[PDB]
């Protein structure tokens, strides 16, 4: 429920104030390791897909956010991620914050996002592999392809 | 800051000169989306304001618009006078290069204002169609009757509870203003008409002569046989379907006569198109200027030669038509200016089709200039009759090619530039001393050389962006996101239907047409539809000018100086 | 014979989609956007699904050819054909019903069609077959 | 086919048969007189607002034409010019209505303009659209010959019926439905 | 309260929410959880704005304006960047999964998700993924089911549940698989299920009988006019297309009917565009059947009544104040008899003595929300006229809304009211025949037949002061609850007493008023109010008249050969024998009506009266306040033969070519005037909506929206020459688009709801001075009535306790709710709706006949032995057998009625 945090807030003691500044909380204080064998883009995937399938139906940013974001993780899993997903993601967790959703449950959704995008950024960019395509052609109407 | 933006030009010194002259009170400065200082004034000073404004030191002597205006059903009048009626007075000064909007306020049960006339005397026809069109009164106005509609006619049309329909067609009416016709010439009365031996005169127009003998003593003409009613049916429609109606104000600019509306509703929704939608309205634009200009010259140089004056104009007019069909619907009128774009993109043949006609033209225009050159007893003739100078065509209005034959280098794609004219690169001709029949031609032979050149400079360097903005107040949204996206099928369902839902200000955006300078006034009360038209028309102060060069002329120099004046009579009853 | 380009407003005309039904779907966006006000129809619904025009007249006297029906089209049915030889020795019949304008083909849109995208339930159809559409998952389904 | 009599907008008009299903002297001289005001045929443009360059570029002192083509707008102010044009003309006399604005309102259901040419003098030919291509005015020339060909009007006022007779012609929308339902493709507004 | 919008300052109230203070000053927020009747919810968070306390503030916090109170010192910004771009990925998630099927849809132009997109300025789409699909369910013949265009905005379900009572429809779903329904497919069996239509912002719940002949909003031509359909008399919205009647819209009016209709008002309009309705005046020669003009007809109808000695006009309830006052002046005023049973009308006096000289205040539908207990006496509330019904569940959560209150828990957050409230319910205490639907939240129901519920009336006014007449013989259980009421009355601040004239019996409407007498003899803030049985019957009542009984035994004598029926089936109020007999005798016979009775035969004269749609007219209510209903369409538009006349236009040429002996199509202002200089008891209803000469800044009003299309070829199927608009010399409205429906007009009644950037049903707030409150520039309609100073006496006459009979069985009323109007049950949408022809059986009854369920009976009236199946009733009495009343062939003059030889058939 929490955000991942690097090797370097290792040194951090695991308080409520201490780990307050540094972009993050305490939570649950039961700590998770993640190796260089997982992959950050499978794992957040599944933090989100958890969050998406044990969220409820109230309100509408959650709602329509996490399984966009599951979406999106999943289109980066596969390699078919697309110009629009990083920028996307990121405003999708800024717009999940505090206050801005019903109860507490989508901040803490979206704090493993916050810490993977921060973090390890390369390998969501390295996710992205085909150019943006959300139309196809009617082959009777001239495309507004703007450059 | 964008174009758009709702500006109060408090910072224009024609304000500050206001505030010394008339104290910081006795005028209220309205924050519009115009792009020009509007002052709101009380009906006892406006002639004090007026002289005021007639004695700058870089004077405003030129008065571009009058008229009236219903206030009695505008809601959203923040910051404004309470009044049920309003009579706007727009003044353009040249040598500021500037123009301000001076808005008398009004009430029902007194709809008198002092007369204008007195300072511009082209005021006349516009007061006259201020008390046609609303029921506003103009003291110490000569010959202040109907202008626009017959002199039977009970109500007035502009007017907010005036029905805008055709009644039921009674042919008593016809029959009674038949019989009306019939005993106008006999039994005619010159009293109502404000006026030797009475005749009338025979676009389609009457215009009722006095001579002594053969010469013209007085001449009063008589308009409004054309009166389409284009303003009342822009309170009507909505803002995406009076493209037509903009089409429909002259039949030879049509692209040109949609510019300015779809402009003043992109500065009322605040849409900056992009590069390659103002490169293609300046290229249509100037093919509709070409069109136009190709039609004066060949009408003025069939009178005299007629050896090929109709076939070496009729191939250039069909390609440039066949042209305008490719690009968009049929020929004249292309109804293919959206709000935020065009209708369409061009086609994969626009450069074969412009690059064929650009190296075919120069030498019909060096033909032309020789044709134009080789007819002396022409240019020997028509040079010394009714030829006003520096002050007749600044009084009067006069925006078309007289302007420039005058002196007065004026243009407004160079002064005021609107849809991107700024990046072409072409030199406005103007004439030398008097406005001449042959110094208009020669300027509008200049004119043709100039937007051929704009043409070429259009079909070098090309943009390659998008045909419609991406603003969400672009009616109608791209066809290929209508057709497969959720949200752009939403934009299109709603603007299409109820119509584009519009913020409340006003707007005004003025063009050089291809007759003269259009301009197109739109107030928005925040509906679907206009709360206001207004369109100001140039062959309107074009014909208004003919009874003071006429005056102690024959019918036949009359005749001439009707066709050497580009006016166009359904351009004139709009 | 005179040539025209294709993006001619001519002779008005409904068109069919490549499945072979009517793809007017009977909305009224082209009788609204219409400024003369020249289009007049009432929608009829299929026992099984769709919706098409039980009549649709347009007043060819009235109409100008502008082009905001087709622009304003959702399904691309209503169309301007190139055609322009009209002309009728009386008033009365220059008003095109509804089988003096559907055409049997798709016309300057070949291959589009509405149906593919919509949402309802539609005869060879069912929900989550169109594009972009995921198959219904149950309420009562076991998954999480 | 049946044809429709006026005999001496509010006139009235019912279904009769030809008189020439019954003399066939009299039967070829009025075909030969038909044709005659078939082939030969002058019109009468009428100077109105913005169909004028239509008939301006398609290629007339009145009184000695047969043919009025009322182009533009009919205004209030207008109207009754078209109305003192039309009685100036000596019959037989056939009206085409060139336009949208003369064939009904025209775009413009306003106060000031007379909802077709319609309301005030009949018209034997409509052509319909915003500015009509001069082949349509030409293929309207065709239609008007052939229902100048197909009439039955009285030769002299001494001998005969003192009425003209309309031919009830069939309509070429009905006429053209065939070659107009069966287009399957069509170009592609893409390109020219 | 002073709060800061936008950097301005504004004065609100302070216990209101902010999106209704802010909609209430005309800003644009956008919603799609609120609604204005249902209280503020989390479900979407699309009116998100930016909140500041101080005055001087940088980052502030994205809030709900929803949620947040306006309270004195807010400083909240609504078009900057942040909250707008939220708000537009709002509904960015909300278009995330959404059918691509807008122009299939049956909203359309009255979609509010459509506005709210628009709104926000969001065409651009980033969603590349694959959307969600829902099956589809069968929610009866009135209420089109489809999941796949909602947004999860939990506003069906809160109506539904909390506001309407619906124990049918709810949430069944997940994360994202969140589905709004039923556990089943059927009939959604509320009441109040077709105001769906409206309270869905999306094209999930939608008209089915619109959605059958379908046409947009902005093709819709729309009038103000009020329900035909029972006494409530909500304020509707008839629209019409092609010259029949298509759309009724909830009309807002903050007195009477706010937001939200019954379902037999919403969906009664397919009796208007009938095919065998009489369309013109058609009269009968030797054996067939001539169709004559206006002109020729009302000269022989003159002529007919001329060459007769004496007329009897009978009006009905469902005609208006103005026709039933042409009638009244057609014939003599010493003979014109009101269509009506002799109980029917002494029970309408008596209701009517009670409205307007009791010195009771009467309250209207909103106002009865706000009272304390409710008492309702022999009324089927929630079959008979159903908004009250609705407005007693609101009285009813009134405890857990002032309780809440008391917390200092603010009142337009409703989950924390339902919260706190929990099953805390208002006294509510019904007596009836049977089982009602109010049954789940009242707090006593009494089965008895209705001389033991006027006893028990009786006992509650003894108990509550001892001047009223006592009643013996009460067991001492029954005195015991008897004891229960009074305390739960005696206790309240604003007891509430409802009755009505379908009970059957007077002594009902005694016990009523007794009670009322006694709750305000004691200082209580006492309301009474009596539903009454049709849409202008208490208009009947005011103008009085002779029975029904009367004019006939006047027809059978002989006295009179001359019968002029108005707008009456005459089968419904007597006996139909009897008045086929007596139709028969006379040698006259003209029925002025506009649908097809069963008197149109060996009738005289037929005259093709208009119906609501197609007519104006007053009406006045169960409250006593008097409407006006106005002409939708002309009907002489399309298919010109038809004339389709009013019916006081009728009346009145007819008057006045007997008189003169020529024919005036008069006015309605003139008939108005002729109404209030002639009848002192109808002098104020010239103040519900002004004369035709009122034209608001010199203009009139449209019928139809501004974008009205297809002008010029809607009639050119058959004249491609455009006709005149109907010119409407009655009223102060144009029948074409050049009116004026301005929100800032000044004006009392609006055709339709259409703002610009608002093209939904939640455009109402726009014309409203607060949202959710009263309309802008008053309302429709005025009282008509006073509180007397001086209230009337104790009724004595006490009935005796009901004592079964084994020869004489009592018939029992019902009252079916879609079939308990002849008007509800001609309209072909109904008959799949309303129940079979039934009758109902106690236990005890069926054993001693020998009968089970679903056996056919046959039972005796009027010499007719008619068979129907039989239903067992836990809730009816021994000595009753139960009656659907205004069912074919069952007339409702039955209730209370006997019967005769209950043998199987
Ligand atoms: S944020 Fe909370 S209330 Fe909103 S949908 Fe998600 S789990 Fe439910
Ligand atoms: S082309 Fe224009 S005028 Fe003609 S039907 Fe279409 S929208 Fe109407
Ligand atoms: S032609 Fe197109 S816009 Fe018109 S009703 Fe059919 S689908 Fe709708
Ligand atoms: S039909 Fe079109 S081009 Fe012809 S007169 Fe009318 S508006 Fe002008
Ligand atoms: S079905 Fe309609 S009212 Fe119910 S939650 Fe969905 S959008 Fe809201
Ligand atoms: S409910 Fe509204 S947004 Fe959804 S398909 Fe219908 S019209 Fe479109
Ligand atoms: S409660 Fe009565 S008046 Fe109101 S909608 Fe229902 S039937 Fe009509
Ligand atoms: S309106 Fe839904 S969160 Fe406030
Ligand atoms: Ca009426």
């Amino acid at each position: 429920g929490t955000d991942f945090l690097t090797e370097a807030h290792l040194d951090l003691p695991m308080e409520f104030e201490s780990i307050g500044k540094a972009g993050s909380r305490l939570g649950t204080a039961l700590a998770m390791a993640v190796d260089h064998e997982i992959n950050m883009v499978s794992l957040v995937r599944n933090l989100e897909e958890f969050f998406a399938r044990e969220s409820c139906g109230w309100c509408t940013p959650c709602r329509d956010g996490l399984p966009w974001s599951v979406k999106i993780l999943r289109a980066l899993e596969r390699g078919e991620g697309q110009p629009g997903d990083i920028e996307t993601l990121e405003q999708l967790c800024r717009f999940l914050g505090p206050g801005k959703t019903f109860c507490a449950h989508a901040p803490g959704a979206v704090e493993p996002l916050q810490s993977a995008i921060k973090y390890f950024r390369e390998e969501f960019e390295a996710g992205i592999k085909q150019p943006f395509s959300n139309t196809h052609l009617i082959n009777g109407i001239q495309p507004n392809l703007l450059k | 800051e964008p174009a758009w933006q709702t500006r109060d030009h408090l910072d224009d010194p024609v304000i500050g000169e206001l505030r010394n002259r008339f104290g910081p009170d006795a005028f209220t400065v309205q924050a519009t989306r115009t792009g020009v200082p509007v002052v709101w004034i009380k009906r006892e000073q406006l002639l004090e304001v007026g002289d005021f404004l007639k004695k700058l030191p870089k004077p405003y002597v030129m008065l571009f618009d009058l008229h009236g205006m219903d206030e009695r059903l505008r809601t959203h009048r923040e910051g404004l006078p309470a009044a049920d009626f309003s009579v706007f007075y727009h003044l353009i000064s040249i040598d500021r290069n500037r123009d301000i909007m001076l808005k008398v306020a009004l009430a029902e049960n007194d709809l008198h204002v002092p007369t204008f006339t007195k300072l511009f005397p082209n005021a006349n026809w516009y007061e006259r169609e201020t008390w046609d069109l609303f029921g506003i009164t103009f003291d110490g106005h000569p010959n202040l009757r109907r202008i626009m509609m017959p002199q039977t006619w009970k109500g007035h049309p502009l007017r907010k509870d005036y029905p805008a329909r055709a009644t039921e067609f009674s042919p008593f009416e016809l029959t009674k203003a038949k019989q009306d016709l019939e005993m106008e010439a006999l039994t005619f009365k010159p009293e109502e008409w404000g006026m030797f031996m009475f005749l009338n005169l025979g676009g389609a127009f009457r215009i009722v002569l006095q001579l002594d003998g053969e010469e013209i003593v007085d001449c009063v003409p008589d308009i409004g046989y054309h009166h389409r009613g284009a303003e009342k049916m822009g309170e009507r429609q909505s803002w995406h379907s009076y493209i037509p109606y903009t089409d429909r104000i002259e039949y030879l600019g049509g692209c040109v006569n949609e510019m300015p509306y779809v402009l003043a509703v992109e500065k009322l929704a605040g849409i900056t198109v992009p590069d390659r939608v103002n490169v293609i309205r300046v290229m249509l634009s100037e093919l509709f200027r070409i069109n136009s200009h190709l039609l004066y010259i060949s009408t003025f140089i069939q009178d005299v030669g007629a050896m090929t004056p109709v076939f070496f104009a009729f191939t250039d007019r069909q390609k440039i038509y066949d042209l305008v069909e490719a690009i968009t619907g049929f020929r004249m009128h292309p109804a293919w200016f959206r709000i935020g774009g065009v209708a369409h993109d061009l086609p994969r043949g626009w450069d074969r089709l412009l690059r064929e006609f650009l190296d075919w033209m120069p030498k019909r225009l060096a033909s032309y200039e020789k044709a134009a050159l080789q007819n002396t007893i022409l240019k020997g003739r028509s040079q010394g009759v009714a030829a006003y100078g520096a002050k007749e065509a600044l009084e009067w209005g006069t925006t078309g090619a007289g302007l420039r034959a005058t002196g007065i280098d004026f243009d407004v794609r160079k002064a005021r530039p609107y849809s991107g004219y700024e990046n072409f690169d072409f030199e406005i001709p103007v004439g030398g001393g008097v406005s001449d029949c042959y110094t208009r031609v020669m300027l509008k032979v200049e004119e043709l050389r100039q937007s051929l050149r704009i043409l070429e400079q259009c079909l070098n360097n090309m943009p390659e962006g998008p045909f419609k903005a991406d603003h969400p107040l672009t009616t109608p949204p791209p066809k290929e996101r209508t057709l497969q996206h959720i949200e752009t099928l939403i934009t299109h369902f709603l603007q299409v239907s109820w119509g584009p839902v519009m913020p409340a200000n006003e707007s005004f955006q003025m063009i050089e047409a291809t007759k003269g300078i259009n301009s197109y006034y739109l107030t928005s009360d925040g509906s679907t539809m206009s709360y206001r038209t207004r369109i100001r028309t140039p062959s309107y102060a074009h014909l208004q000018q003919i009874p003071a060069a006429i005056r102690g002329s024959l019918v036949s120099d009359l005749i001439v100086y009707l066709g050497s004046i580009d006016f166009v009579m359904s351009d004139v009853d709009r | 014979p005179v040539y025209l380009p294709p993006r001619y407003r001519g002779r008005i005309v409904l068109t069919r989609d490549p499945d072979g039904e009517e793809r007017c779907v009977a909305c009224n966006l082209c009788a609204v956007a219409c400024p003369v006000g020249c289009i007049s129809l009432q929608k009829a619904e299929t026992k099984d699904g769709r919706w098409y025009p039980e009549f649709f007249r347009i007043n060819f006297s009235r109409c100008i050819f502008c082009g905001l029906c087709e622009e304003a089209c959702p399904t691309t049915a209503i169309q301007l054909t190139p055609d322009f030889e009209m002309g009728e020795y009386k008033r009365q019949d220059l008003v095109y019903e509804k089988e003096d304008l559907l055409i049997s083909g798709p016309g300057k849109y070949p291959e589009y069609n509405f149906y593919r995208m919509a949402g309802m339930a539609i005869d060879g159809k069912d929900k989550g077959e169109a594009e972009n559409e995921a198959k219904p998952i149950d309420v009562k389904s076991l998954l999480p | 086919m049946d044809y429709t009599l006026t005999r001496i907008p509010l006139q009235k008009q019912e279904i009769v048969t030809d008189p020439l299903e019954q003399n066939v002297f009299m039967g070829k001289l009025n075909d030969m007189v038909n044709w005659g005001r078939k082939n030969s045929i002058w019109p009468y443009n009428f100077g109105l607002s913005c169909c004028y360059v239509e008939m301006v570029t398609s290629f007339a002192s009145p009184r000695q034409a047969d043919l009025m083509v009322v182009a533009g707008t009919c205004f209030t102010k207008m109207a009754p010019v078209i109305q003192r044009l039309y009685d100036q003309m000596l019959e037989p006399k056939w009206v085409i209505s060139m336009g949208a604005c003369a064939n009904s309102g025209g775009m413009y259901d306003i106060y000031s303009v007379v909802q077709g040419v319609d309301k005030f003098i009949p018209v034997d030919v409509y052509i319909p659209g915003c500015p009509p291509r001069p082949e349509a005015y030409m293929q309207a020339l065709m239609l008007l010959q052939e229902s100048i060909g197909k009439e039955r009007r009285p030769l002299s006022w001494v001998v005969g019926d003192q009425g003209v007779y309309r031919a009830n012609m069939q309509s070429e929308r009905e006429r053209k439905r065939g070659e107009r339902i069966a287009v399957t493709n069509l170009r592609t507004p893409d390109e020219i | 309260a002073t709060i800061h919008v936008d950097g301005k300052e504004y004065e609100v109230n302070g216990a209101d929410n902010l999106l209704e203070a802010c909609l209430s000053l005309g800003l644009d927020i956008p919603y799609f959880c609120w609604h204005p009747a249902l209280g503020s919810v989390g479900a979407c968070r699309q009116c998100a704005v930016k909140q500041y306390q101080n005055a001087e503030d940088t980052r502030g916090r994205l809030v709900m304006s929803c949620m947040t109170p306006a309270s004195d010192g807010t400083f909240i910004s609504i078009d900057d960047e942040e909250a707008k771009q939220f708000r537009e990925s709002v509904v960015e998630w909300l278009m995330t999964n959404h059918p691509h099927d807008c122009p299939v849809c049956e909203e359309g132009g009255n979609c509010h998700l459509q506005d709210m997109t628009v709104m926000t300025g969001h065409s651009f789409r980033r969603y590349r993924f694959t959307k969600r699909t829902h099956r589809n369910q069968d929610l009866g013949p009135f209420i089109s089911h489809e999941m796949n265009r909602c947004i999860a905005c939990y506003r069906c379900v809160r109506y539904y549940k909390d506001y309407a009572g619906g124990t049918d429809l709810g949430v069944y779903g997940a994360h994202d698989n969140v589905y709004f329904g039923r556990p089943e497919d059927g009939t959604l069996e509320s009441e109040f299920s077709g105001n769906l239509v409206e309270i869905c912002p999306t094209g999930v719940f939608t008209d089915k009988t619109h959605s059958e002949r379908y046409n947009r909003k902005w093709d819709m031509q729309f009038a103000p006019s009020i329900c035909q359909q029972c006494s409530i008399g909500c304020n509707i919205s008839p629209g019409e297309r092609y010259g029949e009647l298509r759309r009724i819209e909830n009309r807002y009016n903050g007195t009477v009917n706010h937001y939200f209709l019954c379902d037999r008002g919403r969906f009664g309009y397919g009796y208007v565009n009938l095919k065998d309705r009489p369309r013109q005046p058609v009269q009968r020669r030797g054996d067939d059947f001539i169709t004559l003009n206006a002109e020729q007809a009302m000269q022989g109808a003159a002529d007919i009544l001329r060459q007769s000695k004496k007329v009897i006009g009978i009006g009905s309830p469902r005609a208006s104040v103005e026709s039933n006052f042409a009638l009244r002046e057609l014939v003599g005023e010493e003979n014109f008899y009101t269509g009506i049973a002799h109980g029917e009308q002494e029970r309408l006096q008596l209701a009517l003595k009670v409205l307007r000289e009791g010195g009771i205040y009467t309250p209207a539908l909103r106002e009865i929300e706000s009272y304390d207990a409710v008492l309702v006496l022999g009324e089927d509330v929630t079959q008979t006229g159903a908004r009250v019904a609705l407005a007693v569940r609101q009285a009813v959560k009134g405890k857990a809304r002032e309780m809440a209150a008391a917390q200092k828990v603010a009142d337009w957050q409703i989950a924390a009211i339902l919260n706190i409230g929990q099953r805390a319910k208002h006294p509510l205490f019904v007596t009836n025949v049977d089982d009602t639907r109010l049954d789940d939240i009242a707090a006593w129901t009494y089965r008895a037949p209705v001389e033991d519920q006027a006893r028990l009336g009786f006992a509650i006014a003894h108990a509550l002061d001892n001047s009223a007449p006592a009643v013996d013989g009460i067991e001492p259980e029954l005195q015991s609850k008897i004891d229960v009421i009074v305390q739960a009355l005696a206790g309240a601040k604003k007891p509430l007493i409802i009755s009505g004239t379908n009970a059957g019996s007077l002594e009902v409407i005694q016990a009523a008023a007794n009670v009322a007498k006694a709750l305000k003899g004691r200082g209580a803030d006492v309301g009474i109010t009596m539903i009454a049985r049709s849409v202008n019957s208490m208009g009947l009542g005011i103008m009085g008249g002779g029975s029904l009984e009367e004019a006939l035994t006047e027809l059978e004598t002989g006295r009179a050969d001359a019968v002029v029926v108005l707008e009456n089936d005459l089968h419904r109020h007597a006996s139909a024998t009897r008045v086929n007999a007596a139709l028969a005798k006379a040698p006259l016979v003209m029925v002025v009506d506009h649908q097809r009775t069963a008197i149109m035969e060996n009738a005289h004269l037929v005259l093709s009266a208009a119906s609501f749609a197609e007519s104006d007219g007053t009406v006045i209510n169960n409250e006593g306040r008097a409407q006006r209903f106005f002409q939708v369409y002309d009907p002489a538009y399309y298919d010109s033969k038809t004339v389709m006349l009013e019916s006081w236009r009728w009346l009145h040429s007819l008057h006045s070519t007997l008189l003169s002996r020529e024919v005036d199509w008069t006015q309605l202002d003139h008939v108005i005037d002729a109404v209030v200089a002639k009848i002192p008891e109808l002098a104020g209803i010239k103040d519900a909506a002004p004369d035709a000469t009122f034209r608001i800044r010199g203009q009139k009003l449209a019928r139809e929206p501004h974008r009205y299309s297809g002008r010029t070829a809607m009639r050119a199927n058959i004249s491609v020459h455009e006709p005149r608009q109907p010119q409407d010399i009655d009223t102060m409205f144009t029948f074409s688009m050049e009116g004026n429906n301005q929100p800032t007009a000044h004006r009392s009644q609006v055709p339709f709801a259409w703002a610009p950037g608002w093209n939904s049903p939640q455009a109402w707030n726009k014309f409203q001075d607060e949202v959710g409150g009263k309309l802008r520039f008053g309302d429709p309609g005025v009282r008509l009535f006073e509180t007397s100073e001086n209230g009337l006496d104790y009724f004595t006459s006490v009935p005796a306790r009901f004592q079964p009979q084994d020869g004489k069985w009592r018939i029992a009323p019902y009252y079916h709710l879609f079939g308990s109007d002849e008007l509800s049950q001609r309209a072909p949408v109904f008959q799949s709706r309303m129940p079979q022809p039934y009758i109902k059986l106690n236990p005890a009854d069926a054993a001693k006949l020998g009968v089970n369920a679903g056996t056919r009976v046959s039972f005796s009236y009027d010499g007719n032995t008619v068979t129907l199946p039989v239903e067992i009733a836990e809730g009816l009495t021994a000595g009753q057998v139960g009656l659907p009343m205004g069912m074919s062939g069952i007339a409702p003059v039955l209730a209370g009625a006997h019967l005769e030889d209950l043998k199987e058939a």
